[PDB]
RNA sequence: CGUUAGUUGCCAGCGGUUCGGCCGGGCACUCUAACGGGACUGCCCGCGAAAGCGGGAGGAAGGAGGGGACGACGUCUGGUCAGCAUGGCCCUUACGGCCUGGGCGACACACGUGCUACAAUGCCCACUACAAAGCGAUGCCACCCGGCAACGGGGAGCUAAUCGCAAAAAGGUGGGCCCAGUUCGGAUUGGGGUCUGCAACCCGACCCCAUGAAGCCGGAAUCGCUAGUAAUCGCGGAUCAGCCAUGCCGCGG
């Protein structure tokens, strides 16, 4: 009936729904394009179908909030995996050497006193 | 650039409003 | 209406504080709402280590106000009965609005 | 600083705008915090003594 | 120049603040002066009798200042004498119509500030520094006390060139907030100048 | 660019003493150590001592220097 | 195509073309372009000489322009130079006036770099 | 790098042709932290190329990176006093960021106005065997085998 | 990842819709904030005497996962008696004390640290989209009205997960500029004006008109960073009536 996977990327949650149908995808009520399209990283979002070629099988609607349209991007991407995951597990050994399945920790470090930003130190002159 | 104050960037930078930046 | 806005430096102070709140309620009153946590205020201060420069040397504080909701729904007395003045704890601070 | 620069506490400014901020434990004229009235020295000896409630040492 | 305050440090975990209650942006400016007027005529009045912690609580309006001292004899007097001049002394400076408890000490010399206190006092009288500084490691070794430390600067023995001194004994661990250090300054004022006295003890693990 | 948008600011030291010179005629050198102030038109002709810091100079204000301030005559500094 | 006090721009948008005005500035442009409803993209060269003779009459005798822009300002100077205004003496002595500091970077009003020993 | 190999950064695939050499050339082309206009540069310039010339911009990404690879560069050596220019072989690894380099740094010395213009055209120029890239890495090989008579302090 | 908890969350689900989570309502999800679990070279292969090293599966994550807080015996007669304390020596119609004014803002020069740029991977204009973290009771000020605007009048809400600062900016779509000291660049200067403040000459910020400088990627030399790093983009706060903040301390794209 449907799927469900939540997916994070860098500050973002993306909310991502499967449902069987002919393949429109739906972003907070905006067609996928119509938030998209103008960023050149967007189809990555949708790389865990082309894997498991469930190109037409599945409809999506997502709920994307918080953080940068990339790091969204990168949240959709899980989701639809964890999603695509939860629908029949045997997708995992399938997504997983790709990675899809993986949450990038990686995150903006914080600011440290006595640098300008926290790695980038203020020159100086010895003279 | 953000030097300009009659720019709309130039406010922005010195984070004021005027005729080349209104606030709606 | 009875709304219980819970303030304190000490979130164990305030957890200690709720609980006993909701096991004087819970007793009477019908299902409370629970023990809902509200976001954290933190103020941070900044400082220079030293007198006297060795600017870059600074070490900063963080004094944080946790807040509490607690919402009991229809109560009338066996509540109200064991909330005269029965809490223990110092640090915290309640409000209460009708 | 000196006693007699301490007359802020006495005000009475003859002008809202001669008001300045004067640390009270140290009596420092320059860098005082505003919300515990301590200066930023002061601050700092009393928040690691432990006599300021709530205050902990920031880390994250 | 390095070596944090080790109670600033443990302030979070195995040490509790002296003044604990809550205040807003309007409030907690001038509790936190009443605060420090109050440790101030406490520390005046009280040095005799061997204060080592005044713990300043607050619920509304209300002051549940709690005194530790080393000899609460002195505190209370003959038939509570003293406990009501200062008492009353107390609510005059502070109109909060403030109340008062007294706590005794067991082992003075297991109070870092007391150890500190009593340290400062054998200098002030010009005693050999190095016997204090290791009979006082002795006084707070012979009672439990896995670890001590005491530190005596500059101006030793009033020497022109100032000094530093010494003799911990057992494990005194700063660089583990884990065991419960304590630690106490003290100020001894001679003719020769200003002396710092630090006191560190080591007790409990977890 | 100088702005004071409406009563125009005039220290009321000078102004009741100059306003009460008018009707006694033309005065002598004045002592004024408020160049806070506004120049208004009932100054003309006057001769009006301004403190820098150090000395009064003396100041004759004519018709042209009306909408300036004291002290715009008197400067602070001395350069070479 | 002449519109204020000789002055021939060219080839150029209109509205762009007249800041190559004195006077004119990219407000006071727009504005000419606006109240003499002339399309402001139009090359100068395709102007009809009725959009250009309106526009010579808004844009001459509308704001002091060029020859006597630059003689009133002239004269503005030496008004606070022949009395003893304080302005005067920093344009006397061809230093900042807006109340700048001049212990480094008075370069643009003053001189640039002289330089003596040590 | 004193203490490991400082292995090396695995691109992500192309998102157009899933391949990892075009992925580096835009991160190269990539100012300030702008990859998404980066990339559009990039592939308007594959429009510019795919249609000036009817073959596959693919291959002649490829091709022209290939013409650039220097097989032998100089490098300084402390000898004896003033130090030597001493040539030798180049890494693969360095072969690949050189011709990238080279190729991004000489396509905006080009007289075109957009980027992406002057992208294809160097990409078409290098290909060909011609353009400023294929003259670094013409001068640079002309470095070696002019102090090859060094070829004995190799290290 | 789970437990507790639901006035931030939600046609996941149905009910109503002035189609706005608005209502009904529900806690599943997002989240908020307290307690927990989790990673231990525990498993496999290989090497090894061992500690350990290499590689692999499982896993969100592995060999110190990433970042903080944390700086030993001592060194430098390091820094500060001008934050505080303080020995000694001096001053006491005065080195003290009050005020007004000026100075700490001086300019023929030199260095340090930064800002903005010299442009087309750009500039401008319209439209439109996605953050985290903080601050606010005479303060934050939605919204109406006047004003090109700074701003003024009026006036709602918010003791603030419920109100407001608020617009994020780069970006996206559309359009203009066409390689020029310019639609680059915003110094300098005239002129007009708002605001705080008793008071803006010395000496403030801000707005509008006009002026539109140097500068077309920088000599010898020299600095930073090894991954969410550099680079770049904006946002917030501390002090403070205001502000010379391009500083500093944080925040995320
Ligand atoms: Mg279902
Ligand atoms: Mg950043
Ligand atoms: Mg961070
Ligand atoms: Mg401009
Ligand atoms: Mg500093
Ligand atoms: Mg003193
Ligand atoms: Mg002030
Ligand atoms: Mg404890
Ligand atoms: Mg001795
Ligand atoms: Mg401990
Ligand atoms: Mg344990
Ligand atoms: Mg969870
Ligand atoms: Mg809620
Ligand atoms: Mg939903
Ligand atoms: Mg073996
Ligand atoms: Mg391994
Ligand atoms: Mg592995
Ligand atoms: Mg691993
Ligand atoms: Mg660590
Ligand atoms: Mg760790
Ligand atoms: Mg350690
Ligand atoms: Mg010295
Ligand atoms: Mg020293
Ligand atoms: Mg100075
Ligand atoms: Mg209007
Ligand atoms: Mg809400
Ligand atoms: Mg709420
Ligand atoms: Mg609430
Ligand atoms: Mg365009
Ligand atoms: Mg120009
Ligand atoms: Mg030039
Ligand atoms: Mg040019
Ligand atoms: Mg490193
Ligand atoms: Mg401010
Ligand atoms: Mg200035
Ligand atoms: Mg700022
Ligand atoms: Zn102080």
């Amino acid at each position: 009936e449907q799927y469900y996977g939540t997916g994070r990327r860098k500050e973002a949650v993306a909310r991502v729904f499967l449902r069987p149908g002919n393949g429109k995808v739906t972003v907070n009520g905006q067609d996928f394009n119509e938030y998209f399209q103008g960023l050149v990283r967007a189809v990555a979002a949708l790389e865990p179908l082309r894997a498991v070629d469930a190109l037409g099988h599945f409809d999506a609607y997502i709920t994307v909030r918080g953080g940068g349209k990339s790091g969204q991007i990168d949240a959709i991407k899980l989701g639809i995996a964890r999603a695509l995951v939860q629908y029949n597990p045997d997708y995992r050994a399938k997504l997983k050497p790709l990675g899809f399945l993986t949450r990038d920790a990686r995150v903006v470090e914080r600011k440290k006193y006595g640098k300008h930003k926290a790695r980038r130190a203020p020159q100086y002159s010895k003279r | 650039g953000k030097g300009d104050r009659r720019t709309r960037r130039g406010k922005i930078w010195r984070g004021t409003y005027g005729k080349y930046r209104p606030r709606k | 209406k009875i709304r219980i806005k819970l303030r304190g430096f000490d979130h164990k102070t305030l957890d200690a504080s709720a609980q006993k709140i909701v096991e004087a309620a819970r007793r009477s009153g019908a299902q409370v709402s629970g023990p809902i946590p509200l976001p954290t205020r933190v103020r941070r201060f900044t400082v220079i280590r030293g007198p006297f420069k060795h600017k870059d040397s600074r070490e900063h504080f963080e004094l944080r106000t946790h807040n509490r909701l607690v919402d009991i729904i229809n109560p009338n007395r066996k509540t109200i009965e064991q909330l005269m003045t029965l809490d223990l704890p110092t640090g915290v601070e309640i409000e209460i609005k009708t | 600083a000196r006693k007699a620069l301490i007359e802020k506490a006495k005000r009475t400014p003859k002008f809202k705008v001669r008001a300045y901020t004067r640390c009270v434990r140290c009596g420092r004229a320059r860098s005082v915090y505003r919300f515990f009235g301590l200066c930023r020295i002061c601050l700092r000896e009393l928040a690691h003594k432990g006599q300021l409630p709530g205050v902990r040492k920031a880390s994250w | 120049g390095n070596k944090i305050h080790p109670i600033g440090f443990r302030l979070g975990i195995t040490r509790d603040w002296e003044s604990r209650w809550y205040a807003g942006k309007k409030q907690y400016r001038h509790l936190l002066l009443e605060d420090q007027r109050i440790r101030g005529l406490l520390e005046k009045e009280l040095y005799s009798a061997g204060l080592a912690r005044v713990d300043i609580e607050r619920a509304a309006d209300n002051v549940a200042v709690t005194v530790h001292v080393a000899k609460p004899g002195v505190v209370i007097g003959r038939g509570g004498e003293r406990i009501r001049v200062l008492r009353e002394e107390l609510a005059k400076l502070t109109g909060k119509n403030v109340a008062l408890n007294v706590q005794e000490v067991q082992n003075p010399n297991l109070s870092a500030p007391l150890v500190a206190q009593r340290v400062a006092e054998q200098i002030e009288r010009r005693f050999a520094v190095r016997r204090a500084i290791k009979q006082a490691v002795q006084r707070v070794m012979e009672s439990g006390a896995k670890g001590a430390k005491v530190i005596v600067s500059g101006r030793i023995g009033g020497a022109e060139q100032a000094r530093t001194e010494w003799a911990a004994q057992g494990r005194v661990p700063l660089h583990t907030l884990r065991a419960n250090i304590d630690y106490g300054f003290a100020l001894a004022r001679t003719t020769y100048g200003v002396l710092g006295v630090k006191a560190y003890i080591f007790l409990g693990e977890v | 660019p100088r702005s004071l948008k409406k009563g125009v600011f005039v220290d009321d030291h000078l102004l009741e003493k100059v306003l009460e010179l008018n009707a006694k005629g033309e005065k002598r050198l004045i002592k004024t150590w408020s160049r806070r102030s506004t120049i208004v038109p009932e100054m003309v002709g006057h001769t009006i001592a301004v403190y820098n810091g150090k000395q009064h100079v003396p100041v004759y204000i004519t018709e042209n220097m009306v909408g300036h301030k004291l002290g715009e005559f008197a400067p602070t500094r001395t350069y070479r | 195509a002449r519109i204020a006090g000789v002055e021939i721009p060219r080839n150029k948008r209109v509205d762009v073309a007249l800041t190559y005005i004195y006077g004119i500035g990219k407000a006071r442009a727009k504005e000419a372009l606006e109240k003499t409803g002339i399309n402001p993209a139009t090359r100068v060269k395709d102007l009809t000489e009725a959009e250009v003779v309106r526009l010579r009459e808004y844009v001459e005798n509308t704001w002091k322009l060029e020859g006597e822009l630059r003689a009133e300002v002239a004269a503005n100077i030496k008004r606070l130079m022949d009395i003893g205004c304080y302005r005067g003496l920093r344009h006397r002595r061809g230093l900042p006036v807006r109340g700048q500091r001049t212990r480094t970077n008075a370069r643009t009003r003053k001189g640039p770099r002289k330089t003596v020993a040590g | 790098a004193r203490r490991r190999r400082a292995e090396v950064r695995q691109l992500q695939p192309d998102l157009v042709y899933g391949d990892v050499l075009v992925t580096a050339f835009i991160n190269k082309i990539m100012r300030d932290g702008k990859k998404n206009l980066a990339a559009r540069i990039f592939y308007d310039a594959c429009k510019i190329i795919q249609e000036k010339t009817g073959q596959e911009p693919l291959k002649v990404f490829k091709q022209a990176v290939e013409n650039v690879k220097p097989r032998m560069e100089v490098r300084s050596r402390r000898v004896g006093g003033a130090n030597y220019q001493v040539p030798m072989e180049v890494s693969p690894r360095r072969q690949q960021s050189l011709a990238l380099r080279w190729l991004v740094q000489a396509a905006n010395q080009r007289p075109e106005r957009r980027a992406a213009v002057r992208i294809a055209h160097e990409l078409m120029d290098a290909a060909e065997g011609k353009g400023g890239a294929v003259k670094k890495k013409e001068d640079v090989e002309r470095m070696a085998e002019a102090n090859r008579a060094y070829a004995h302090y190799r290290w």
